[PDB]
């Protein structure tokens, strides 16, 4: 049995993401951490075999055969570390934990929260509402309505300006629909 | 490295299917896993080398074959809804077990192919208010009405794919969250400077690749047959 701590875990940018994993079989020999970005394949990032600490870049893996857990710490977390992390144990047949999603939220330096209405480049009749530039403590709640859709917040990184921003998008079919309704 | 075909596939319950896995790394060990929301990776079958295959945790409904060292196809005998999942092929030298994974195959099994719909795609041009407040310009791409959830959305600026300044929803919203074969919507944002958006020679295209029916599925409905296709929308920059 491979058991990981339940997610998603939110971690402020710069802090430590801390993941763990218990295995039932005390005669397990080998221990692994995989990183899986959303829609992508698992990628091996740490292997650990003996009791103690192992470091690679900002990753520190730890094995405590005594307590029967492995953990993984990601130091100085960055938004680009947002992913699912999976623990795999060997008996070299692998057994995989269910994975823990980590969400590293950006430190927004100059928030300027605002809602803007955007129009279709084709019909000009249709629009969407964009809530953007709010800080990462900010809560975006689901719609009070089955005809109004609101996305989760999404972090975008303009490397051309060293600038990250949060946003969420809303839209609806009901005309007389105002961005004013959308985010509440 | 490890390659898998197809990337996506919709099936009618009962239909059978072969997922291909290839690895030109002369690796001797090969495995198939499925991955289900909330379950992680579960082993299906594996092979220590040519001529040899052994079962894993969830072997039921699937066969495999290892004739050569390069290929490890997985065959779905008879599609059931419970087999909706993402399948990953994985390999290792065999003879220190780093596993290398293929990019995965996402499979959706449906009762009726009439449920299949392509996305409609539209790009929404940036707010003048945003421009004047922030000196930056956000375009939004919305892909709506599609089923199954088998799309890849990309942004292309002057003909080249861009990744900086983009963010796409990691999952679709269900348009009818209560309905079992609900259609889906997906948004993406691309944010550029106001000055770049203001140049009328700059071109902005949102491309959605949808995986759907092939030439050979029956289609009698009033609408166009929902085949695998690219649906896209664009905007040109405008001084405004």
């Amino acid at each position: 049995e491979v058991e990981q701590n339940s997610g998603p875990l939110s971690v402020p940018e710069g802090a430590i993401a801390s993941l763990n994993c218990t295995y039932s079989d005390r005669g397990s020999q080998s221990f692994f951490w995989y990183r899986q970005y959303s829609g992508k394949s698992p990628e091996l990032i740490m292997s650990i075999y003996s009791n103690g600490d192992k470091e690679d870049g900002r990753f520190t893996a730890q094995l405590n055969k005594a307590s029967q857990y492995v953990s993984l710490l990601i130091r100085d977390s960055q938004p680009s570390d947002s992913a699912t992390y999976l623990c795999a144990v060997t008996t070299g047949k692998l057994q995989f934990g269910a994975g823990t999603q980590v969400v590293v939220t950006p430190d927004i330096q100059n928030p300027d929260p605002a809602v803007y209405q955007l129009r279709d480049s084709k019909s000009s009749d249709k629009s969407v509402c964009l809530f953007t530039d709010f800080d990462s403590q900010t809560n975006v709640s689901q719609s009070k309505d089955s005809d109004v859709y609101i996305t989760d917040k999404c972090v975008l990184d303009m490397r051309s300006m060293d600038f990250k921003s949060n946003s969420a998008v809303a839209w609806s079919n009901k005309s007389d629909f105002a961005c004013a309704n959308a985010f509440n | 490295g490890v390659t898998q075909t197809p990337k996506f596939q919709v099936l009618k319950t009962g239909q059978s299917m072969t997922l291909q896995c290839a690895q030109d790394m002369n690796h001797e060990y090969m495995s198939w896993y499925r991955q289900d929301p909330g379950m992680g990776l579960r082993l299906i079958h594996y092979s220590v080398g040519a001529g040899i295959t052994d079962q894993g945790e969830v072997p039921n409904g699937y066969n495999v074959s290892r004739s050569t060292t390069e290929d490890f196809p997985l065959r779905l005998l008879s599609a059931a809804p419970s087999q909706t999942s993402v399948y990953f092929c994985a390999s290792r030298p065999g003879l220190q077990p780093e596993q290398y994974f293929g990019p995965g195959t996402r499979l959706t099994v449906t009762e009726d192919l009439k449920n299949v719909f392509p996305p409609e795609v539209a790009v929404f041009e940036p707010s003048e208010a945003e421009i004047s407040h922030t000196q930056k310009a956000t375009l939004v791409c919305l892909a709506t009405g599609f089923y199954p959830d088998h799309v890849e959305l990309s942004w292309w600026v002057n003909g080249k794919e861009v990744h900086s300044g983009v963010c796409t929803d990691p999952q679709p919203l269900k348009e009818q969250p209560a309905l079992n074969d609900s259609r889906y919507a997906l948004s993406s944002r691309l944010r550029v400077s106001a000055t770049f958006w203001q140049d009328p020679r700059n071109h902005f295209r949102c491309q959605v690749q949808f995986y759907g029916l092939s030439e050979n599925d029956e289609w009698t409905q009033d609408r166009a047959k929902p085949v695998t296709q690219i649906v896209s929308a664009e905007a040109w920059g405008r001084a405004d």
